[PDB]
């Protein structure tokens, strides 16, 4: 099977920083591209960052680009997301996403449990 | 002492980029050696538009650009001006006034694995076509129906990228092909021959 185990992420102060990590265990993925998602209470699941491990190419949606950064450790099967200048808007559950391919080539997605991060004064 | 352009780093690179995330290298302030380009390898495609290869040594360009990517053989015919298709519309589009060269060579011995090498991806859908030399690297789900999508894949909501299952037994048309496009800028020119 596959299992993304997310660690890091608790309580932070507005303007502070925080690094989340995610570790994959199970079958090796046919493709190397992962991402982090953020579901806020009362909102839909949002894309925060995506990293292609085969390449050195990262993608951040216009909502958060210069503030968050995504990195990877291929040997350890780790993926990290560092968040800086965190604001109260960022309170949410952060999820791990590991993309794979089917025989046909269509890309699907494995999910981690998610870790909650709150930014309160 | 004036160094030469790093064309070996581009062509003889160990790994090439996916077509959707085609890689680009700026080539300024050097003296290029085009002789080593032709006979250092066997290319299956070498087409130049708007420029002459014998006069490349006798011309000086301002800014040269080496774009590189990987696609399947069938798609090599799309890396040219005024072409359409998935690659030309959603991956790498060359302008109608392209002044450069397009080189490509089979790579089944490096970019294909038994059971499929799914690391090389390409874009299937976009809301619009790509302007010339535009790069789209977004991984937001594509809205393929009237129902809007909320960052969740599902019915009529598809991931925009798909993997080339490059196998070593595929047909020459479906095998991997490394492509290098040499764009020539004209505008102090720091490249020569």
């Amino acid at each position: 099977e596959v299992q993304l185990v997310e660690s890091g992420g608790g309580l932070v102060q507005p303007g502070g920083s925080l690094r989340l990590s995610c570790a994959a265990s199970g079958r090796t993925f046919r493709v190397n591209l992962m991402g982090w998602f953020r579901q806020a209470p009362g909102k839909g699941r949002e894309l925060v960052a995506s990293i292609n491990g085969f390449d050195d190419i990262t993608y951040y949606p216009d909502s958060v680009e210069g503030r968050f950064t995504i990195s990877r450790d291929n040997a350890k099967r780790m993926v990290y997301l560092q968040m800086n200048s965190l604001r109260a808007e960022d309170t949410a559950v952060y999820y791990c996403a590991a993309y794979d391919s089917d025989y046909d080539g269509r890309l699907f997605n494995y999910w981690g449990q998610g870790t909650q991060v709150t930014v309160s004064s | 002492i004036t160094n030469l352009c790093p064309f070996g780093e581009v062509f003889n690179a160990t790994r090439f980029a996916s077509v959707y995330a085609w890689n680009r290298k700026r080539i300024s302030n050097c003296v290029a050696d085009y002789s080593v380009l032709y006979n250092s390898a066997s290319f299956s495609t070498f087409k130049c538009y708007g420029v002459s290869p014998t006069k490349l040594n006798d011309l000086c360009f301002t800014n040269v650009y080496a774009d590189s990517f990987v696609i399947r053989g069938d798609e090599v015919r799309q890396i040219a001006p005024g072409q359409t298709g998935k690659i030309a519309d959603y991956n790498y589009k060359l302008p109608d006034d392209f002044t450069g060269c397009v080189i490509a060579w089979n790579s089944n011995n490096l970019d294909s694995k038994v059971g499929g090498n799914y690391n090389y991806l390409y874009r299937l859908f976009r809301k619009s076509n790509l302007k010339p030399f535009e790069r789209d690297i977004s991984t937001e789900i594509y809205q393929a129906g009237s129902t809007p999508c909320n960052g969740v894949e599902g019915f009529n909501c598809y991931f925009p990228l798909q993997s080339y299952g490059f196998q070593p037994t595929n047909g020459v048309g479906y095998q991997p092909y490394r492509v290098v496009v040499l764009s020539f800028e004209l505008l102090p020119a720091t490249v020569c021959g």
